[PDB]
């Protein structure tokens, strides 16, 4: 059928830089011109910024530029800010009557090391009176993504009992935050005294730890 | 080409 | 000019399902409207579309499996004949124009495909313990997606973290939502985070203290 192969799949680059993002379409365009670029962030719908190839939207900043033939488009962004964060689509029309879509580019903003601001929850009574035990603990406002995240019981290293859940990249200080969730029957938990959260991360000189006392 | 999409 | 999705949620895998989308300020009678989804983490996805002069046209893929029509000058809908498992995506209706910027897309709605049963959530409070002080609401154990959650019914929204939902080994999602807030406001303020999931029909604000 037809097919938009948009390439990278996904990219990084620092505030001030330049993205170059490439839509590769099986066949030409319809009128040679049936070509928009859209950015999409997480839970919303996408937002246009580029039609008939290379015509700016109403609204859009210039930095934003479209170019292409009738089947190689690019979109190059310039004077990266940290609300680019996004994912960024080609959206294509062809002569058959048949609208397409490139797989998608995940752009990364890059910026200084941040390290993660820790906390950690014990799990609650009402919880704990279900008959479950979740331990929270919350990574906030840390770049770059990566991080370990190690839960330690009466200082055993856990494995396999607990759930990590990450946020975009947010668009105002391009920062990730995280969360790792010790799941536990409330007799398991019941078992155990001390729980710690062990947070390695390349801000932290060495790897901050955050526990509890169960009941204290 | 007329197309009944813009 | 905008646009609003409707009829999303559970459905059974075979029964038909109708999404409908609803325009204002928008003139169907002169510009076509489209209909895309896009799976959980995935990309955009082109269905068909409603074109201005009553052309209805399909990708390749989705002949037989969805039916376009238009039901009146403002409204247009979106059968799928036989919901397969598949098919759980989140659906938009846009007026996605190539050659201009008059570009509305509705918030979407997610179809999910299961034959599990609907399951309202649990409202656990993370409570702030012993400069910086982290609350948050754990919202455990409910299906399908999605949940939201506001702060202070919408008050509070400076540091707000809700993070994407966990599917659990028991079938069930569980989701968290957390706020950081100075320490000295700790006392001097109620905070209530509000827990809406309409697949259930449920709505919980709790109050989290230390």
């Amino acid at each position: 059928d037809i097919v938009m192969t948009q390439t990278p799949s996904s990219t990084s680059a620092a505030v001030g830089g330049t993205v170059t993002i490439t839509c590769q379409a099986s066949q030409s365009v319809a009128n040679n011109n049936y070509l928009k670029w859209y950015q999409q962030k997480r839970g919303q719908p996408p937002k246009q910024l580029i039609y008939s190839v290379s015509t700016l939207a109403s609204g859009v900043p210039s930095r934003f530029k479209g170019s292409g033939s009738g089947t190689q488009f690019t979109l190059t962004i310039s004077d990266l800010e940290a609300d680019d964060a996004a994912t960024y689509y080609c959206s294509g029309y062809f002569n058959n009557n048949i609208g397409a879509f490139g797989g998608g580019t995940k752009l990364e903003i890059k910026r200084t090391v941040a390290a993660p601001s820790v906390f950690i929850f014990p799990p609650s009574d009402e919880q704990l009176k279900s008959g479950t035990a979740s331990v929270v603990c919350l990574l906030n406002n840390f770049y770059p993504r990566e991080a370990k995240v190690q839960w330690k019981v009466d200082n055993a290293l856990q494995s396999g009992n607990s759930q990590e859940s990450v946020t975009e990249q947010d668009s105002k200080d391009s920062t990730y935050s995280l969360s790792s969730t010790l799941t536990l029957s409330k007799a398991d938990y019941e078992k155990h005294k001390v729980y710690a959260c062990e947070v390695t991360h390349q801000g932290l000189s060495s790897p901050v730890t955050k526990s509890f006392n169960r009941g204290e | 080409l007329f197309f009944e999409v813009d | 000019q905008s646009v609003e999705e409707s009829g999303g949620g559970l459905v059974t895998p075979g029964t038909p399902l109708t999404l409908t989308c609803t325009v204002s300020g928008i003139d169907l009678s002169r510009y076509a409207m489209s209909w895309v989804r896009q799976a959980p983490g995935k990309g955009l996805e082109w269905i068909g579309i409603f074109g201005s002069l009553g052309g209805i046209f399909y990708a390749s893929w989705a002949k037989g499996r969805f039916t376009i029509s238009k039901t009146s000058p403002t409204t247009v809908d979106l059968k799928i004949t036989s919901p397969t498992t598949e098919d759980t995506a989140t659906y938009f209706c846009a007026r996605m124009p190539y050659t201009t910027d008059r570009d509305f897309w509705g918030p979407g709605t997610l179809v999910t495909v299961s034959s599990a049963s609907t399951k309202g959530p649990s409202v656990f409070p993370l409570a702030p313990s012993s400069g910086t002080a982290a609350l948050g609401c754990l919202v455990k154990d409910y299906f399908p997606e999605p949940v939201t959650v506001s702060w202070n019914s919408g008050a509070l929204t400076s540091g707000v973290h809700t993070f994407p939902a966990v599917l659990q080994s028991s079938g069930l999602y569980s989701l968290s939502s957390v706020v950081t807030v100075p320490s000295s406001s700790l006392g001097t303020q109620t905070y209530i985070c509000n827990v809406n999931h309409k697949p259930s029909n449920t709505k919980v604000d709790k109050k989290v203290e230390p």
